[PDB]
RNA sequence: AUCAGCUUGUUGGUGGGGUGAUGGCCUACCAAGGCGACGACGGGUAGCCGGCCUGAGAGGGUGACCGGCCACACUGGGACUGAGAUACGGCCCAGACUCCUACGGGAGGCAGCAGUGGGGAAUAUUGCACAAUGGGCGCAAGCCUGAUGCAGCGACGCCGCGUGAGGGAUGACGGCCUUCGGGUUGUAAACCUCUUUCAGCACAGACGAAGCGCAAGUGACGGUAUGUGCAGAAGAAGGACCGGCCAACUACGUGCCAGCAGCCGCGGUAAUACGUAGGGUCCGAGCGUUGUCCGGAAUUACUGGGCGUAAAGAGCUCGUAGGUGGUUUGUCGCGUUGUUCGUGAAAACUCACAGCUUAACUGUGGGCGUGCGGGCGAUACGGGCAGACUAGAGUACUGCAGGGGAGACUGGAAUUCCUGGUGUAGCGGUGGAAUGCGCAGAUAUCAGGAGGAACACCGGUGGCGAAGGCGGGUCUCUGGGCAGUAACUGACGCUGAGGAGCGAAAGCGUGGGGAGCGAACAGGAUUAGAUACCCUGGUAGUCCACGCCGUAAACGGUGGGUACUAGGUGUGGGUUUCCUUGGGAUCCGUGCCGUAGCUAACGCAUUAAGUACCCCGCCUGGGGAGUACGGCCGCAAGG
RNA sequence: UCGAAGGUGGGAUCGGCGAUUGGGACGAAGUCGUAACAAGGUAGCCGUACCGGAAGGUGCGGCUGGAUCA
């Protein structure tokens, strides 16, 4: 990935609606062997999404960098993924693991940060948190991680979720500290809201 | 798995065999 | 037959996650308490005792959603015999953040974490569902 | 966290000798009445 | 594994692994040098590597490489061999401080600086 | 436990003795215990703690300062004095050492504060005061105090401040790159105003003392801190790094050299990785290196790991301690839990506040002190005791299947030899041959005899056994399994550290037996050469009796038990409902395919590698090495 | 009576050195062969025994982590 800055005559770059969050994690060379010699292709783990909370995972394959990490943008673009928060945190501590990945994701109060490494970091930082505590435990890869630290994401359900699921009415469901949460992030939900139809 | 393992560990074994062949006797005599 | 209740909620983990509709078990006291809590928080539908071979049995209907989707994300056995878990008054551990519930036997009977916290009082734990 | 069952070979002291092999005897802490004989015991509850 | 299994005996930790045996948990040693020879590294670095062999205080032998370009020592030379790790010359695992007891700091060495030993120009 | 037994004042009793006090503390007698796989007795190391460091915590490391206990005072014994003794600057004795001696005999004891030598990578002055606080004696004054208070020394640590500020160009001199245009150093510099902390020189000069004192004075630190003045940018910046991780790149110089490096790895005349230069980055009175610890390391996994093939399931059972326990009524309150009392010194730690120009620092008030003991309460769960139950477990009864085992007797086909026929020159063997047996009568064929071993066909993805393993027949003795009824007992269950037993083949001992096959061992051939394959011969062995040994890819590469989780189709054992052998249903077995779920993948998949509980074994990078040393078993090989 | 040191005695146990010798690790490159990986040119491997300059070869039983398919 060089050589992006440029100033063009030509028709268009085509810049356009969605400008989402997009990370490439890694790229390593994916060499085959074939008759007389080796073929050197490209592999791009694209991470996109926009600050609500929805994520992309895509998988790039080309024999260009640049290439591969435009698919990746395609394939995560054609597979979204939401995932449901409390403010800008998480709602509770999950373990997540896709065959070797575990990734335990768990809650923190505001204003610690995304900690987490740097697979998980990219899937979190694209992603609506700002402040949750991960850690990613085994398989010390990129891959893996992303993918586990996305079915980590789809062990989470809302609050309201689970309530359904008993038939029990809230506050029944979740304790009081989590419900003063929702009435903070709302407010100033309501609060930015109302000063952005202004 | 792979049989190299196991033919690492037998050529250290066939080796010790000889090598209590040729001090068979110098042990008896050298312990008694 | 070396724990009563790693059986009865291992059944209803087979059961559950097994697509199954009713599941039938030996009934017990304490069977009968964990289902009278999982009766009270709505992780079941509804439980009843049957006559049968010698003894009394219990079946229990499972609550499924909209779809086929399941009620009881999950069981795991923590007072297990060997490491049987003790928790005092100040954590009735909270499970998955609250969403999940803690299936704690006190002295007042079997209690949830919630009802272990308001009440004020603490002194086991069991499996805890979510 | 696993709940040890352990043993004590304490040393007691009966002088009326009333208690025998297999039996339910208290205990209460005296002074030391001799080289780790350090217990008296009073009220026998069951015989064998 | 089966808690009880580790209430009879389990899970103790491995072994220290000790560095370096230069002696008492020391950080640097002098010690008397003899027969400075230069050797013959493994296959894909091919040089000659400066080493001396030196019988540090703590009467044990060892053999240390001498950083820089050249030596000052000679045989019976006070030398204060610090423990370091050359991977190139197997077995050689201590380096000898340039700017020493006798062993003096190399000669117009003027960016490396602190190792070496170099005095700054007046 | 590569240390399994130790102990004879040792274990208890009585009478004395001793002590401030209980007591094998001591003694005389009597009794003969006591302590140990919850590790006794031995070996190694070590002062212990409030704490400190690290860590999300759990935990790991550590025991410096400060504080609390303990032990010792040249080495080793002993008492005395005293309210109280390891009696550091006491005594007595014996040692080792230093010193004085008129040679008769004496003297010493820094592990007090300084200080010297030595050892060492390394650790300070032979300081000043009792002004303050503590201590002693004294009626008091007062005297003593290397405790203490302070000072000196070392960037040894932590914190704070300084080495100037503002202006200043289409950006000078110089430097080094360059595409030869220029670009960087660089608003930085020179210059122009301004301000001076901190060092400098002046003069003033403390608090610490609601103190002591009957004397009139008294502060070691100290003419220090600190004030108010004066002069002037005036006296004040360095170290590492710039391949990757990992903020930061260009040229020149050497071109597998000289060197670099924490790992990966850089040097073979165009190195952003070596050396020098510019330039950048990061820190800053510091910055790098080495060592030691925690972290990252879920890499000893309680929280928080694993064992089909990656390291890892004992060859297989039986069973001692141990761990674990179905249904149900009562009782106890040992586990658990609630509450209150006591305690967890101070300091630290954390929160708030106050004090020093701020901070480090110090103080005040909370919390912490995750614990332990006492009182009172609760009884679901665990447990104890006392009971009850029949589903687990075992027994009885009726059958049923089977190379389960041992002993005994016996059967035929085939190979070899033997005697006798019939009968001649080849047979045997090979990829092709030759050693070889023959021509003395072989191979071939017929009759008879000996002797040994293995059991064609049935017989296979089939049966039985715990696993090894088990197939000619018959008889004798004996083991287990399955189903059916439910007659009995009433939780008697599960697992099982060590332990005993069984355990292919090879091998070992003593005595038999020895047909075929056959290591070793010959010859032949092949080949460069065969110590090999292939050929001809061939001893131990293979066989039986009696014992050893204890190993295997002893493999389902899958410990044992239990409950549950879509099915489809074979086959083995047995009960029954229906058509009337067919089908169904059921309990136990063994295969092939297949969902869900699981797995790194292949695969597994109701005979789990799925979902859970109980107990055991075992793993912690590869070699070194299942080896040395030591012990145990063994006749030895060896395990 | 007890009793520190001293003396005599025979042992335990922890080490240091020892001529010679066994193996082990690394070295580049030397000599000798070619055992293994493809049916690796005799399928490989386990146990054990015997033999051989060496890798190894053979026997007895086992195993697929074996092949092509009579």
């Amino acid at each position: 990935r060089g050589r992006r800055d440029d100033r063009g005559g030509r028709g268009r770059d085509g810049g356009d609606k969605s400008n989402y969050i997009e990370r490439v994690v890694s790229i390593n060379r994916v060499s085959k062997v074939v008759k007389g010699g080796r073929r050197f292709s490209f592999t791009a783990l694209v991470i996109v999404g926009d600050g609500k909370g929805m994520v992309g995972v895509g998988y790039g394959k080309a024999k260009e960098v640049p290439a591969a990490i435009a698919k990746g943008v395609e394939e995560a673009r054609k597979n979204f993924f939401r995932v449901p928060l409390i403010g800008s945190t998480i709602t509770h501590p999950v373990q997540g693991e896709a065959a070797a990945g575990v990734v335990m994701l768990r809650p923190a109060s505001p204003g610690t940060g995304v900690i987490a490494g740097g697979a998980a970091r990219a899937v979190l930082e694209c992603a609506g948190v700002h402040d949750i505590l991960a850690k990613s435990l085994g398989s010390d890869n990129a891959i893996n991680v992303v993918h586990a630290t996305v079915a980590a994401l789809k062990l989470l359900q809302r609050p309201e979720e689970v309530a359904a699921r008993r038939g029990l009415p809230i506050e029944d469901v979740a304790p009081a500290g989590m419900l003063k949460a929702r009435r903070e992030s709302e407010a100033l939900a309501a609060a930015a809201a109302r000063e952005g139809s202004a | 798995g792979s049989v190299i393992k196991k033919r690492r560990k037998r050529m250290s074994k066939k080796k010790h065999r000889k090598l209590l062949r040729r001090t068979r006797v110098q042990r008896r005599k050298l312990g008694k | 037959m070396t724990d009563p209740i790693a059986d009865f909620l291992t059944r209803l983990r087979n059961a559950n996650s097994a697509y199954h509709d009713e599941v039938t078990l030996p009934h017990s006291k304490l069977k009968a308490n964990i289902a009278e809590i999982l009766k009270r928080e709505g992780y079941i539908s509804d439980y009843r005792t049957e006559d049968a071979r010698v003894g009394k049995s219990l079946v229990v209907q499972l609550k499924y959603g909209p779809s086929r989707e399941r009620s009881i994300a999950g069981l795991r056995r923590v007072s297990k015999p060997g490491l049987r878990v003790y928790a005092k008054s100040t954590n009735l551990p909270r499970v998955l953040g609250g969403l999940g519930v803690a299936i704690i036997s006190t002295s007042s009977g079997l209690l949830t974490d919630r009802q272990a916290a308001r009440q004020g009082v603490g002194g086991e734990v069991l499996a805890y569902v979510w | 966290g696993k709940i040890i069952r352990t043993t004590k070979k304490v040393k007691a002291h009966d002088e009326n000798g009333e208690a025998g092999i297999g039996d339910r005897v208290s205990l209460m802490e005296t002074r030391p009445l001799s080289a780790t004989k350090r217990w008296r015991l009073v009220e026998i509850l069951e015989k064998a | 594994p089966t808690i009880q299994q580790l209430v009879r005996k389990g899970r103790r930790d491995k072994i220290a692994k000790v560095k370096t045996a230069a002696l008492k948990g020391s950080p640097q040693r002098r010690g008397v040098c003899t027969r400075v020879y230069t050797t013959t590294p493994k296959k894909p670095n091919s040089a000659l590597r400066k080493v001396a062999r030196v019988k540090l205080t703590s009467q044990v032998e060892v053999t240390a490489y001498i950083p820089g370009e050249g030596h000052n020592l000679q045989e019976h030379s006070m030398v204060l061999v610090r423990g370091g790790r050359v991977k190139d010359l197997p077995g050689v695992r201590y380096k000898i401080i340039r700017g020493s007891l006798d062993t003096q700091g190399v000669k117009n060495r003027k960016q490396a600086r602190s190792r070496y030993g170099a005095k700054k120009e007046k």
